[PDB]
């Protein structure tokens, strides 16, 4: 799950 | 193909997928790091396992179909907030339903695919403007 948070996380920094 | 690539299409447009890479290649490839930044600007999330998979097949550097094929592997239908929800969820020892950005903070650069320290602060700060972190809407927020 964790890796999921901050893979959108690392999403919203683009855009 | 053999990768499901045309569903990738149908959500995200051709058009900004192929510009997205002529933006970034050099001879002809794109780099996993470019491809990944290109994944977010069409609104998908890799992962590191995500990356070392398509680096694994074909190296740091990616073909255009390569690149399709990687597209296809950050799709994540199945994402699922609640999962998100759960995992924070496991933290709220005092189960508020809130967790301080420096918990958030520890949490997102601690384990996983650890952001930096600034990364982290400065993804909380943009979603909350007060140190309780609602963190089931920050999920629902991080997800669109």
């Amino acid at each position: 799950s964790l890796m999921r948070v901050q893979a959108h996380i690392r999403k919203r920094m683009v855009a | 193909s053999v990768a499901d690539i045309q569903q990738l299409e149908e959500k995200v447009d051709e058009s900004d997928v192929r510009i997205y890479f002529n933006e970034k290649s050099s001879g002809g490839k794109i780099s996993i790091d470019n491809a990944s930044y290109n994944a977010r600007k069409l609104g998908l999330a890799p992962s590191s396992i995500d990356e070392k998979k398509i680096k694994e097949l074909y190296g740091d550097n990616l073909t255009y179909e390569q690149y399709l094929e990687y597209l296809s592997i950050c799709v994540h239908d199945k994402d699922n907030v609640e999962e998100l929800i759960k995992m924070f969820a496991h933290f709220d020892n005092n189960c508020t339903g809130y967790l301080t950005k420096s918990q958030m903070k520890n949490i997102l650069t601690t384990w996983g695919d650890a952001l930096t320290d600034q990364e982290a602060i400065d993804a909380l700060n943009a979603f909350s403007s007060e140190d309780n972190i609602d963190y089931k809407l920050f999920c629902e927020d991080i997800l669109q």
